[PDB]
């Protein structure tokens, strides 16, 4: 929810900085509400599911914008408990990312963020959001640790795959049939002022066009905050009309379409993925700044650590569940 | 009235409505069919008021002379097929007739009313205009006509397969324009409601352009005639009235800079509104100091303006007043109280040098200081200062709770049915201090009945009108409130210009005096009258080839469901549907005014096709009041003219653009700054 | 212009004079006698613009001599006519400052022109001219006579600043009410009163905000009547029409009037070009006053303190008002089409279309390089702000620079005034011009025979090194209403330091009679013989043989410095220099024994704070509730009461009796 009126009043994004808390990346990036999830699933359906690579979507944006956003390091663990490929985070890499977050003015941009985020939002549907909550948003809290999520069973070649992703916000209500087209993703950048800006905003719309149609998210309300983290101007996207856009911009018209190139990639990626590890064998996949050429797929052995990876991903709740499963 | 005081100030609000009949659409000038585009811009929503329509006596210029009942139904029919033609909605028909008025509406008729008996008396030394009232049997024969009428249009123009027609006849309880009101705020408490749904109204109270701001549905306008040569066969012309771009003038005029507190135009209205509601209604008598042919709105707004730097908000806020913010806005008035009251006596003294050079006992002497005192005594007939006192204050009490009554009963629906202001004076604006310490309460009550209304609205000169059991106690001598129907009242003339416009002193009826003697003649009253003497819901018509026909059919039908929750549709419709009794869609819907081949033949047409049933309202909810999700505003048509012409105008009193009607473009939001699309808009098309 | 506005919007500021007659009081039918009481109300000093008198038009005497007494049968009449008991100040122009030089310039070379077409004197009043010499010992004589010859005349000081004075004629009036400011001894109901024409004299007595002021002039629309202009009764319009609510600041009407005088310098001055969307007819006073209480509130501080500037306030100010010239400039062209058609039913720049600003820098400037408009646009704002600062010091802290000069024929938009804190302010106040320099900086080619004879070759001559300073024939840039009753006239303006080079070869050359006229002095001052002061300066600068001798707060109430004036002799006797003409009353000449002309000289200059005085008295209030009501709701709308009290300081108490005070107490329970 958000009238023009509310943008026209120049609402400041940095009030309430010094209570914005958040939550560590350590035991947010687990596969654990996944996990419960596929749990139901296979207790009222009674048979596994023939879905294949389970993840986060951070992941799957990460090498989708490989090819031409290459800037990003990391490590994948790639468990294949039970012949389901439960890729995500290396939980020592976690650890060691808390020493790679480290400042100040990225914390202030994801504040800005979440504020623009609750600012243009409400707990509950309009009608029935009484008036001292509308006019209350303001003076909450930036909670970063409860967030609305859904699993989605999208496909490539002839695989199934499982993807949760943090929902920011549903358009008007929740649809019970096809949730997915009033789903919407909430962003914010700095104001667009020469071609520097425009560009940089054209890789920003990249890799968010390709996190929402990984999760099929067809709008985007993209917010413009100013240099002292103010909002200035918002505007809205549909998910299909992203490549048309980059494509066919009459300023600075100069390549190719990237979009078919990160896609036919990404399938690669799913067929080396499918293809490479055959049961119960854990890898490591990762890729340095400065490989550029190649993914390092290598596998974990002595049977510590590939032990600890799998009791730290796949708590023995899940390893248990498939035993009666089996029977 | 006010109406040319909005065409002054605001001239590009009215346009006129473009008649077009038998366009030569390929060399041909065949009849419009109801399908063809509308040149008008195209329309969701028509919103009818029979009221607008049902009466002789309006317009007594020409020789209309309805001298026969199946007449006047049938030039009614004829009326509201041209207008819905020159309308041409898509979506829905709501048609509002006058119910059961709220307790405290009909004593500002019984002045009306007695006033058309009096004068009716003294003219003795013509159709009976008093019929059109809740409970007549007029209405009864007119509820049933107009049903017929709406299944007829259905199943014959291939143009209303999708519209439904919605019917609150007189025994629906409610005021005409409030139940549209009601009705707009229940399709507004639906989370799948569409905020571009078009609106509009056919009216003729000057209340419409009001509460059409206080819905707060930007895509809205008014149907209007032309009273403007209408004075003085051949169509009259009619005129548009669009809210849209008076919501454009008020965008400007209420942006007062430097404020504490957030600009918010939407609830600048809400204030804007409020502010014309001391100037002139018809619920609570005007202040004295106040007249709206004296331009007294252009006032309350500059104290207005004046006021809220100060202030840290708004007066109002979804129709709940703010009393200390009210307080110093009346406080501040007082102090012009003296200074107007002497210059409208040395203008009319003036004014009557001008002709000079062509050609209850009043005496309070409003120029003259120490008027104040002497304006009480002079009309309540009472020397004790503390007399004065205690009336004064306590009428002031009185004068708060209508002005809070009235804005819930355009905001959150009749807050009270039993509540009345039981003077007939307003007090000066000096009075209204202190008003925090005041309390204010209401309690809902239940709506009279459509008889019982009859004798606290009907003369001693209409008995016939009421059913003649209640003669008895209304007419003869010997009825215990036979001092409530007096032949002569005091008219107190309040030195007016022409008695027309003075006021008709009556004893206000009493509430258990009123209805303890009907209570006593129920029991005899016939059965045809005692269905007439009950009120219902409204009704609900749907057409056989509308979408949600075989919808409800397999559900009220043949699944025997009672309730179905409806929702939103197609037709953008919603609430709870019920069907009608033991009702079956076997029989005919017969013709009941007799058509006389005078006009058309009307061919009658069995239950078959169409399917009628009962509906109501979505439950009640404290609707609040801001713009909608996803609205998309309409095409600007002021151009930086009269955006000048009226900051700066003062006074200025010396082809229809529906391309500015109707939602523009797709975007929410307007391209400004750094927005990329922004960007290629002015920096692309540069380079 | 104004005075009509003024007369308009505030009626009961304007009154009739009560002449009375010759015999003013009745039964005994004794004529008028200066000791009686005066009707019109008692006043105490009275300052004289002789201006109005030695050009009072009326377009007739045609020498010298012929005027002279009629110049003293006027005098005389006004000063009866308001009885002064104190001190009477003669004030002449001298040499004025720079800045109205080139406004004097356009006035006679206009006259010049109006001069060629009539072919097909009125310029001897400018000082320097030996009319202004004699005219100038002409004052000494008659101040002289009438105090030794009328009984009530004992004790009112006279002050005379002939043209060797240097300053403007108001500007020495203006800088004289300020120096009896900084006595400590000063009496706050020392009420004055001025005669003049001009319309400024309105604003500038509200600039000594001295409550007890008034003005006299003839009635212009009319013995010839006069006009009491009591300023005391337009100050209670001021301090309600200028009383705004919800103020960060406490009110402050002193400082209120400060800026309301302030804003009416743009809608008209003579100084500075008027700015193109202002004319004062079109009442752009009003339109500038709404503009400011509407942004009052906003600001933390007043447009201006004691004469000086606060820029980030009038950058706010005509901000809003660069909004609204293109309504005025549909409005005037709109109107004007208007009135083009009503008496018939019964171009480079097109100011109303869109764009004007581009037009109007290039077609004034025969130039359309847009780097050029926006030097020159921008360095428009620099010198008319630093006029605007010059003005309003000139009228609350003296003359700040006698060399500044506004050298642009046009003023600015109300757009260009941007970035106006960045600007720096500079003044340097130098030395005015000797009378000569102003003589052919201001004389055209038409009157060179006041000039000297040894001067003109440089005025006339085609070979003389500064006639390109002296076209007979220059360009009437219209820009006004029909043709020329505002026309411009473009001239080139002259350089001072060639010019200074070329007038200082002639000084040898001139005679020691025009070299004693060409010398800047001080003002003289006289004093009766049965005068309180009389023994005492005669006792110190007579026969103490004192040098100097300082005054204070004195009987009459004069302060300053006095000098022994060497050329006045005790034993000698005056003569009057005009020659004795027939019907008029001959005029004896007086020993030196019955007055004393001693040298004058005001007290050091102060930084003069614009608040009223402590122990002021105010007068009574003839505002009702009627009228301030017509003026604070009226918006635009379309005698003899009392003058005889409700004059002066009614009253003895410094306050006024409210609230809980024990005298107010008293009142109001005394009716209860």
């Amino acid at each position: 929810y958000l009238p023009d009126g509310d943008i026209d009043n120049s609402i400041d994004l940095s009030v309430g900085s010094k209570h914005f808390l958040l939550g560590d990346s350590v035991e947010l990036s687990k596969l654990d509400p996944i996990l419960l999830a596929l749990k139901e699933i296979e207790k009222e359906s009674g048979a596994k599911t023939k879905d294949r690579i389970i993840t986060w979507r951070g992941i799957m944006r990460k090498l989708l914008t490989l090819p031409y956003d290459s800037e990003e390091d990391f490590v994948l663990d790639v468990v294949s408990f039970d012949g389901q490929l439960f890729i995500q985070f290396n939980v020592p890499y976690l650890k060691s990312k808390d020493v790679q977050k480290q400042t100040e003015f990225h914390k202030k941009l994801q504040f800005s963020g979440y504020k623009f985020e609750k600012m243009a939002t409400l707990p509950k549907p309009w009608p029935e959001c009484t008036r001292k909550e509308i006019d209350s948003r303001a003076k909450s809290k930036c909670n970063n640790i409860e967030q609305y999520g859904a699993i989605v069973r999208t496909g490539i070649s002839r695989i199934k795959i499982l993807i949760g992703g943090a929902v920011a916000c549903t358009a008007d209500y929740y649809d019970e049939n096809d949730p997915l087209s009033r789903y919407i993703e909430l962003k914010t950048t700095r104001t667009i002022n020469q071609y520097k800006d425009m560009i940089a905003f054209e890789k920003k719309l990249f890799r968010t066009w390709a996190q929402c149609f990984l999760l099929g998210i067809p709008k985007i309300i993209y917010g413009f905050r100013d240099d002292n983290c103010i909002l200035r101007t918002v505007e809205e996207f549909s998910t299909n009309d992203i490549p048309l856009m980059v494509k066919n911009n009459p300023l600075n018209e100069q390549k190719e379409n990237c979009y078919m190139s990160s896609i036919n990639f990404y399938g690669a990626v799913v067929e080396w993925l499918n293809e490479s590890v055959k049961d119960d064998q854990v890898w490591k996949l990762s890729y340095a700044k400065r490989n550029r050429q190649y993914l390092v797929l290598k596998e974990v052995t002595d049977e510590n650590e590939k032990q600890q990876i799998v009791d730290s991903a796949i708590p023995a709740w899940f390893k248990e569940w498939r035993s009666e499963l089996r029977n | 009235a006010l109406f040319r005081w909005l065409s002054r100030k605001y001239p590009k609000i009215i346009s006129p409505v473009i008649q077009d009949e038998d366009v030569d659409i390929d060399g041909e000038s065949r009849p419009t069919r109801y399908e063809d585009p509308n040149p008008n811009g195209e329309l969701d929503n028509l919103y009818l008021d029979m009221n607008g329509i049902v009466h002789p006596c309006s317009h007594p210029e020409h020789k209309p002379v309805p001298e026969t009942e199946d007449e006047m139904m049938l030039d009614v029919f004829a009326y509201t097929e041209n207008v819905i033609m020159m309308a041409r909605p898509r979506k829905v028909i709501y048609i509002a007739v006058d119910g059961v008025a709220p307790r405290a509406k009909m004593n500002q008729q019984r002045s009306r009313r007695f006033r058309s008996a009096q004068d009716a008396k003294d003219a003795n030394e013509t159709w009976d205009s008093n019929a059109i009232t809740p409970g007549t049997p007029f209405m009864h024969r007119l509820a049933d006509s107009l049903r017929y009428w709406a299944a007829y249009k259905l199943t014959t123009d291939p143009g209303w397969s999708g519209i439904e027609v919605i019917i609150s006849d007189a025994s629906v309880p409610g005021e005409g324009e409030h139940k549209i009101m009601s009705y707009v705020r229940s399709l507004r408490s639906s989370p799948k409601h569409d905020p571009n749904t078009t609106h509009c109204i056919y009216g003729l109270a000057a209340a419409l352009i009001f509460l059409g701001l206080a819905t707060h549905e930007p895509h809205f306008k008014i149907l209007r005639e032309d009273v403007f040569a209408q004075d003085k066969d051949k169509k009259t012309p009619f005129l548009w009235l669009h809210l849209n771009i008076l919501r454009e003038y008020l965008q400007i005029e209420l942006n007062v800079p430097g404020l504490s507190f957030p600009f918010d135009l939407e609830k600048s209205i809400d204030d804007w509104v409020f502010i014309c509601f001391f100037c002139g209604n018809d619920f609570l008598p005007h202040l004295p100091s106040l007249d709206v042919r004296d331009n007294s709105i252009t006032t309350l707004v500059t104290i207005w303006k004046q006021i809220l730097p100060t202030m840290k908000g708004y007066l109002t806020t979804d129709g709940y007043l703010n009393l200390p913010a009210v307080e110093r806005l009346l406080a501040e008035l007082a102090k012009k109280e003296d200074y107007i009251f002497r210059k409208r006596y040395e203008d009319e003294k003036r004014s009557l040098e001008n002709q000079k050079r062509r050609k209850k006992n009043e005496e309070i002497r409003l120029w003259e200081p120490g008027y104040r005192k002497r304006y009480y005594e002079t009309k309540f007939h009472t020397k004790d200062p503390q007399k004065v006192k205690k009336i004064a204050r306590n009428m002031v009490q009185k004068y708060i709770e209508g002005v809070s009554w009235v804005l819930l009963y355009y905001y959150q629906g009749c807050p009270s049915w039993n509540w009345y202001y039981p003077y007939h004076y307003a007090p000066f604006a000096a009075d209204f201090v202190n008003l925090s310490e005041l309390k204010i309460e209401f309690v809902e009550g239940t709506p009279f009945r459509p008889y019982e209304q009859l004798m606290s609205v009907l003369p001693a000169a209409s008995s016939h009108n009421l059913p003649d059991v209640f003669r008895s106690l209304m007419s003869d001598a010997n009825s215990e409130i036979i001092d409530f129907y007096p032949e002569e009242f005091p008219l107190d003339m309040n030195g007016k210009k022409v008695i027309w416009q003075a006021i008709p002193l009556l004893p206000f009826i009493d509430e258990n005096r009123l209805l303890k003697a009907v209570q006593s003649k129920y029991d005899q009253l016939t059965e045809d009258e005692k269905f007439r003497n009950t009120n219902r819901s409204e009704i609900l018509v749907l057409g056989r080839s509308h979408s949600h026909y075989p919808t409800l059919v397999k559900e009220l039908y043949e699944e025997g469901k009672d309730s179905y929750e409806f929702q939103v549709d197609s037709s953008g419709v919603s609430g709870v549907a019920i069907k009608l009794q033991s009702f079956d869609r076997s029989g005919v819907l017969r013709l009941p005014v007799k058509q006389l081949e005078g006009y058309r033949h009307y061919p009658d047409i069995s239950n078959r096709d169409f399917l009628m049933v009962e509906f109501k309202q979505l439950p009640k909810s404290h609707a609040k009041s801001m713009i909608l999700s996803g609205l998309i505003p309409h095409l600007r048509r002021l151009t930086q003219e009269d955006k000048d012409s009226i900051l700066y105008g003062g006074t200025n009193f010396y082809a229809d653009f529906k391309q500015y009607i109707g939602p523009h473009g797709k975007s929410q939001y307007l391209p400004r700054q750094g927005g990329y699309k922004a960007f290629i808009q002015i920096h692309s098309d540069e380079a």
